[PDB]
């Protein structure tokens, strides 16, 4: 009954962790703002990447 | 009970996240069919290679053709389509290994399925891998106690043999081999359980009693059900195969047992003949001999040599071993079918359960006249193997006589003696689902049989007479119970004491 | 966007579609300008995907417009569909207008997972005395019925989708494979003649229509049935004939041109059969229990068909026409009749016992039955002359009048409880009862009503 | 079969004699002329009459290319109409190219963007593509708005994916676990 | 699309580029494109008979059993 | 537990709010190297807005 | 010059090569990085050869580049081979270094011409009595046993290596053909424990192998055998199943592109078994005698592999699964076992009339099976039941315990002369024996131990 | 009081295939015109065996006793 009760709280906690906290994925909103200057960066970044 | 310091791992995540850019060779899906899959591109893909699909489905590479490739989805395929991008892993076919998996039950591909979150594996193996040859395996010579009086005493098995449970549906197959499993829990074996083809309710019913019986923590069940894909029924018992091998080349012992390989054969020929490959006898694939021979081929005993190098030296001194119990299903119990034929060719003996037995009460029901065991003779205990010489023969000699009963009581003395001590043998080779008995308690009911203390016992009280000399024993001789289940060895002071308990059992309780 | 029909060969039908706009497998597509619907199979690439249609393709033509619809077939669920009859499709096929759905839900969904199960093993009281003594039903589990014709089949069903409705609040399912249209409409007028028309939901999927609806029709009134499972009932999914459904299988895994199996069945056959039965169990919420009428072709038992559906019944039902013949209802064999829940450690040992009991005095009055009528009865002891007499009273207290049966029998319907039922045949086998007269056990209720009824 | 299964000998028959003849530009349009016309509503329906014969399809759509046509490039068409495989055309000439790359070490690469790239970073790009590659890189800029940043590179089989999209979806696969 | 007959080979395929004269190889002879299970398919040979003698090269014989629109079955 | 769990879960559910939006600039200063000046002004109407 | 991977199906592998280096049939090639060894099958013309790989191939993937070696698999053949373990491709498998061979063998040759045939009939005593009785060998000759799964062809040729080396004083090859890996351990090690290792050579490709190897690992133990009967020696050759190598033929015949014949086995079946069967032969130079397990699949005699099979021996066995399932061990059918040894002018008319007379009464008593079973030994003639108890005391004296089987029983191991053989049973069918139980002749080495086991 | 309608076996396979559907919906009408008809069909297995025929020409997938998937639907 006791290891039960620990698989209960493990599965909300990881619910909890999936359905808010994981919502932090809505960084492409902070990540919209971005603009032509910061491109050039990642394009150098990939470049020096292959 | 929630903290928001715990919830908080989010940023862990984040800070171990590599963003850097990486290249993948890829391809896009052609068509779907029937759980097949055509794909055009992936120029480095590896014959058996894993290959990736969007929303989290795998697929694995068997048609390596110059302008397209050929791929088996690894779960359900109806989510698939046309013009779906493909990406190579560069990983073959493997499964997660280890300690962790013990106690959880998971998918054919190693996910968890039981609920009890994820399953935090250090290592994986390959699912696809070739047995080690002539030079590195080493003779059996060690047992694998079932916990059964029939078994153990005339069809031992020992620690690296591969035994078939074979019968009709119905019939204790699947009893036997949990059974096995529950005995095991004391043993320093450890389990696995590969359910193929199965029903949901069997499979949770099965852990359940794993539980109630305190052998879950010791077993690790792999499960692909009769509405699972055929993909996932014909890998399982590789998958169950290399979680078992990762004990057997660290120097440990292993059991493994296979539910139904028969469910496994099935759902091979739907794949071929998907593929429209030939059939055979039967509609078989005319590989069918090499799937079964190549999965059981891996259960063996290895020296101490192939421990030592497999291991760079970590461990030394020490043989490693995988037993296996496969299970096979017989139609209106026909031995002489193909697939069932092919399996014999391959394990080293097999326990047949009958039908008339078991419907005529005698549940155990393992037919003495035909079951065998190839390598058990070597791995038995000397206390079982010195007692149980004589339970073979009386039960032939019961087979021989037992329709006589009705008219027995008009023959020769001769005759009368052997049909009355094979009815007796018969009689006591009865035993209960989940009641396994150790090597001392077998020895008292093989002891009682052999020696002919069951003589002036009547049929109807041979079962009351056993378990009552078991108690018996249990508290007027403790310690020579204790002794016997050390090691079962079988010295003069050991007989002196057996024999002087029974007698003064037979003339007191 | 739209799809072409590109090819036509008799239920087979070829569509092509924009490269971006490609329907996925099992989804439901409509002709233009007819009522045809088309469900997709195979992806063939270029655009191109194979469908089998839910009816006749006689007048259609290469070049006609196809809309998806971007879901599996959906079909009306709950309340609303309870007293009328329904095709494949679930359009309603009696005349009573549109049904009247607040919900409708795709026929095509996974089994409940390794976590959803319910887990203990708990019977399902029937309030039948034979099929609760000698094969009892467990809670979410497939029983397979056998038998001939004009033997009860039709009367045990309207009893069993009585009792659940009435005793135990749950709900009935009838999925009609391969459906004979005359018989199809003999039975929706006995159900309405009987009143429990209103209890039980309608599925039929006729002979005379193409293989791809008699196929589906199984996981329609399977879904119908998952409905009130998921509203917290206990349900009854009641299957005309499962070998049609395999035959059915078949029939279109040879159109789609797949490469048979072992006596030509489809390479398929294990998966179908899964497919279906795996969905039909006792979960955390409720639970579908199944009865499924079983044909064995050739009487061959080692055939793929009956060798397939065998490994999932959970209990095997055997009507005899020789148990019609003495008038015991239902005609229900006690010794043929089988169940994986009669097990000691599954029912207690109580009603082991009793039922075990029972099967051994009806074997043993079998067997004496043959020796009175080659010898005669006075070749018989006291104590077989003794034996015969119970098994003459334990074989008519199996008979019981049924609630939809009032009209052949006259006397009125009886419920009987598992208690009574274990209580009343352990009191015959122990003679308690030894003084009572043998017809005062035909056709009573339980124990008490045959005291009751020796007194008259 | 694949097309590529049935044209993969034709377009090896093709590039074997050009290259020996030093025709490698010369069949490069004769193919890329009879794909583009045998393809076009009028032509692809003359070619599946069933009262034509071999010759007549081969003789017609060889006047309707003219001047197109050096009189190996005729023997061709000829050749590929008699064993009755002119659906074929479109694939011959795109199996021709890569045969003609890879012999002059020349790759085509797709490049989408979320903005526009300027002709020195599109130049820094190749530089390092050739470098890996060890081949002649031929860029193909396009402009892709469902990306919020970076570029995305694709030769063949190869795909380099940089961007933000993708990270976005590495975070979500890190965390969603 | 039917598969890639015996004969579709990118040498045969590039000698009609340079000649479509089917007179430039007499008609007694052919060559070899296939050697599978004792069974050779050649290309060519255009006045053989159903049943006539091949001589291959180094003194061992065939004999004509499938006569093809575009090869010889040996 | 059960009942106990439930009480917890709506404290700590608003709790979770005051962390998403440095989780989420986290997540932005993740993906490239670059804008963590420009972030810490738009953060304030953002990080509701997500 | 190299060529390149373009197709990897399974077993099979395709490799494209220059149009003027394309490689020969039977060539060797080898893979480049990975080192694995392929055998050329095929040339599918454009420069395209069709390939069999000798060893695993996942991991393996299109464009890797192939390097052909000049010729043939090639392995070590002559005494550097004795008391050593080696692999299909000729590597040492025993970890006991590497070989010391003088010269290599191509494994594919052509049989001795119809000139340097040996004619011969030296009769060889093998001390099994229904061996030695039924079915007489001969040195240089070939056996053949026959029998379904579990029946006992692994014992009964253990028993046949240990009768045998008895009298021979020459060199063995023993080829382990798709058989338990475990039996070639205990057979190693039993054989290196009593010190006759260094007179065997020893070759396995067994069960966990793949086609590829199961295909060719016959060949390269018979062609070390060839190497020592063409050196003037007498040598023994034992193949633990020849029927695998057959079988490893079926499993890679679709991929090589041929239309499958009946039961779906290779259209090449009999030219497969011919090739290597005629290679398997005595010459004018030295002789090979040899004796090959023949497995049956199903237990079906009449299959083709098995079918074929029998025109290549000049002794077959037969085991059958009914004898064994009465306890009769070798389990040697009678009446299906034959030699061409079994010849009054070979072995003299007095063996000759006796083995006849056997063969006699028990194709007698086979006939008055069905009677027996219906009406019981009662009903027959006086003359029928004289010849139904001897007949029963045949098939009880043609058990033999055996000295490999000991381990199975704790019964001492018997070896009987074919004198003994010859005078047990002329005394049997002239009733010299009419007198003694059934069950003294079970399980007795020779005549008198069955008159001591009759006085108990 | 009786219609005869005949498809001889020497007659196209169509019409032996099409001839019990001819002679049924002859018989139809008496039955929506709400009269009573009785209709025999000879033979049914030689209108089985006329539509294997005709599917096997048209090159459509075989199953048991080479029968099409729809001989049950027919
Ligand atoms: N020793 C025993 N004593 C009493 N009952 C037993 C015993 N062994 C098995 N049984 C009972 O036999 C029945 C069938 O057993 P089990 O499920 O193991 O058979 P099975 O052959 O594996 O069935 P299946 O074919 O469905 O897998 C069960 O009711 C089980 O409890
Ligand atoms: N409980 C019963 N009591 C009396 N008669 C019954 C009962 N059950 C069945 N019968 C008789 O059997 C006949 C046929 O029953 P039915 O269920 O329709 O069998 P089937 O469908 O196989 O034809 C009924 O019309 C009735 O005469
Ligand atoms: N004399 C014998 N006593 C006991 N078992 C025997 C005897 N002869 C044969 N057997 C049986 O033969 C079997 C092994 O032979 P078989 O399986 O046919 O050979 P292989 O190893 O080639 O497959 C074992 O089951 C063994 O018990
Ligand atoms: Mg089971």
């Amino acid at each position: 009954a006791q290891a039960e009760i620990e698989q209960e709280l493990n599965s909300v906690k990881d619910a909890l962790r999936a359905q808010v906290g994981a919502l932090a994925v809505t960084g492409a909103e902070k990540i919209l703002g971005a603009s032509i200057d910061a491109n050039a960066h990642e394009q150098l970044v990939s470049k020096l990447a292959a | 009970l929630n903290p928001s310091e715990i919830s908080e791992i989010i940023k862990g995540r984040i800070e171990k996240l590599d963003v850097a850019s990486q290249a993948r060779n890829e391809g896009t899906i052609v068509s779907v069919s029937d759980g097949i899959v055509r794909i055009y591109g992936l120029a480095d893909v590896m014959y058996g290679e894993m290959i990736e699909f969007p929303g989290g489905v795998y697929g694995m590479a068997l048609n390596l053709e110059q302008d397209s490739v050929g791929a088996v989805v690894l779960g359900e395929y109806q989510g698939l389509a046309e013009g779906m991008n493909a990406k190579c892993t560069g990983r073959i076919l493997e499964v997660p290994v280890g300690p962790e998996l013990l106690g959880r039950v998971v998918d054919a591909l190693g996910n968890p399925i039981d609920g009890k979150g994820p399953i935090d594996a250090k290592a994986t193996d390959a699912v696809e891998k070739v047995a080690p040859g002539v030079i590195w395996r080493k003779s059996v010579d060690q047992p694998v106690q079932t916990g059964y009086k029939s078994v153990d005493a005339m069809i031992p098995v020992g620690r690296g043999q591969r035994e078939l449970i074979i019968g009709d549906r119905q019939i204790g197959k699947t009893a036997l081999a949990v059974d096995a499993i529950i005995n095991q829990k004391d043993s320093g074996i450890k389990c696995v359980y590969v359910a193929i083809g199965q029903k949901q309710s069997t499979i949770a019913n099965v852990v359940r009693k794993l539980e109630e019986n305190g052998a879950l923590a010791n077993t690790i069940v792999v499960a692909a059900s009769a509405s699972e894909s055929a993909a996932l029924q014909y890998l399982a018992p590789y998958s169950g195969c290399t979680m078992g091998e990762y004990f057997r080349d660290r120097g440990e012992d292993a059991l493994i047992v296979y539910d139904d390989l028969s469910k496994q054969a099935v759902a091979y020929r739907q794949i071929s003949l998907l593929l429209r490959r030939p059939p055979g006898r039967e509609a078989y694939p005319g590989d069918v001999f090499y799937l079964h021979s190549r999965l059981l081929e891996r259960a063996s005993r290895v020296s101490e040599e192939y421990v030592e190098k497999f291991t760079n030296g970590a461990v030394t001194g020490k043989t490693g071993s995988l037993t296996a119990l496969p299970i096979i299903e017989t139609q209106a119990g026909d031995v002489s079918a193909f697939v069932p034929t092919n399996v014999i060719s391959i394990t080293d003996g097999q326990i047949f359960l009958e039908s008339a037995m078991f419907n005529s009460g005698i549940r155990p029901a393992v037919n003495a006249g035909i079951s065998v065991s190839r390598v058990g003779g070597a791995a038995q205990t000397k206390i079982i193997k010195k007692l149980s010489g004589g339970i073979r023969t009386a039960l032939a000699q019961y087979r021989e006589l037992a329709a006589f009963a009705q008219f027995a009581s008009d023959l020769d003395e001769a005759t009368r003696k052997q049909l009355e001590h094979g009815q007796r043998v018969t009689e006591l080779m009865k035993q209960k689902q989940y009641a396994p008995m150790s090597i001392a308690e077998m020895s008292l009911s093989l002891y009682a049989a052999e020696r002919g203390f069951l003589q002036d016992v009547e049929i109807a009280k041979v079962g009351s007479f056993e378990q009552a000399l078991i108690s018996y024993f249990q508290r007027e001789h403790a310690a020579l119970l204790a002794k016997i289940n050390e090691k079962g060895d079988f010295n003069d002071e050991i007989d002196a004491g057996i024999k002087a308990g029974i007698e003064k059992f037979k003339a007191t309780q | 966007s739209s799809g072409r029909i590109v090819q036509i060969i008799g239920a087979v039908i070829d569509v092509e579609f924009p490269r971006d706009a490609v329907p996925s497998i099992y989804e439901a597509l409509k002709v233009q300008g007819v009522e045809t619907t088309l469900e997709v199979q195979q992806q063939l690439g270029d655009g191109v995907v194979r469908s089998i249609a839910m009816g006749s393709t006689e007048g259609l033509k290469r070049g006609l417009n196809v809309d998806s619809t971007g879901a599996a077939i959906s079909v009306p669920v709950g309340k609303a569909t309870l007293g009328r009859i329904m095709d494949v499709l679930g359009n309603p096929i009696d005349e009573a207008g549109p049904i009247g759905e607040e919900e409708r839900w795709g026929i095509h969904r996974e089994a409940p997972s390794y976590a959803d199960q319910a887990g203990g093993n708990e019977l399902l009281e029937t309030g039948i005395k034979v099929i609760d003594l000698v094969c009892p039903f467990a809670k979410g589990g497939k029983v397979g019925l056998f038998g001939g014709a004009g033997v009860g089949k039709t009367v045990n069903m309207m009893e069993l989708i009585r009792n659940i409705a009435i005793e135990h609040s749950g709900y009935s399912v009838f999925a009609g494979v391969g459906e004979r249209t005359r018989e199809g409409n003999d039975f929706y007028h006995e159900m309405k003649d009987s009143n429990v028309l209103d209890k039980v939901a309608l599925v039929y999927g006729q002979m005379n229509e193409p293989p791809g609806n008699r196929l589906r029709v199984a996981l329609t009134g399977l879904t119908m049935a998952e409905k009130f499972r998921d509203e917290g009932r206990d349900v009854l999914l009641f299957i005309d004939n499962i070998y049609r459904y395999t035959l059915a299988g078949t029939e279109v895994s040879a159109l789609l041109g797949r490469m048979p199996s072992a006596v030509g069945y489809q390479p398929t056959l294990a998966e179908e059969m899964g497919v279906l039965q795996e969905r039909i169990t006792s979960t955390k919420k409720g639970s579908i229990t199944s009865i499924q009428a079983v044909y064995v072709p050739a009487d061959d038992l080692t055939d793929p068909s009956p060798a397939t559906t065998f490994a999932h019944l959970d209990a095997t039902v055997v009507l005899s026409r020789d148990i019609a013949s003495l008038g015991i209802y239902p005609a229900v064999d006690p010794l043929d009749s089988t169940s994986r829940q009669l097990d000691p450690l599954v029912i207690g040992q109580d009603h082991y016992d009793t039922a075990r009991g029972v099967q051994y005095v009806l074997q043993r009055y079998k067997e004496l039955k043959d020796i009175i009528a080659i010898l005669g009865m006075d070749e018989l002891s006291e104590a077989d002359k003794l034996l015969v007499a119970r098994a003459r009273k334990i074989q008519r207290f199996l008979s019981q009048p049924f609630f939809v049966a009032e009209v052949f029998t006259g006397s009125p319907g009886k419920y009987v409880s598992l208690k009574d039922t274990i209580a009343g045949f352990k009191g015959i086998l122990n003679g308690d009862y030894d003084h009572l007269p043998e017809q005062a056990f035909y056709m009573v209720g339980g124990i008490e009503e045959a005291v009751e009824k020796a007194k008259k | 079969a694949e097309l590529t299964t049935l044209a993969r000998p034709y377009a090896k028959a093709a590039f074997e004699y050009a290259q020996a003849h030093q025709q490698l530009a010369d069949w490069s349009a004769a193919l890329g002329v009879l794909a583009a016309v045998s393809q076009d509503d009028t032509v692809r329906q003359l070619l599946k009459e069933p009262q034509l014969t071999s010759s007549a399809k081969a003789q017609s759509l060889i006047d309707v290319c003219g001047d197109k046509l050096n009189a190996p490039a005729q023997n061709f068409v000829r050749t590929v109409a008699e064993n009755k495989r002119l659906e074929l055309l479109p694939t011959i000439a795109e199996m021709y190219e890569q045969l003609k790359a890879e012999q002059e070490k020349s790759v085509e690469v797709e490049v989408t963007s979320a903005f526009t790239l300027s002709k020195e970073q599109q130049d820094k790009l190749a530089k390092a593509l050739s470098a890996r590659l060890s081949r002649e890189v031929r860029l193909h800029a396009s402009e892709d708005a469902s990306l919020i940043g970076g570029v995305i590179i694709r030769a063949g089989d190869l795909v380099i994916d940089g961007s933000v999209r993708g990270k976005l979806a590495k975070l979500a696969e890190a965390l969603k676990s | 699309m039917q598969q890639l007959n015996p004969s579709e080979i990118s040498e045969i395929i590039k000698g009609r580029i340079e000649k479509l004269d089917v007179a430039s190889q007499a008609r007694n002879e052919g060559t070899i494109v296939s050697v599978s299970d004792g069974i050779v398919r050649i290309y060519g040979l255009a006045d053989v008979m159903y049943g006539e003698m091949i001589e291959f090269p180094g003194g061992v014989y065939g004999m004509a059993l499938n006569l093809e629109q575009d090869s010889v079955g040996a």
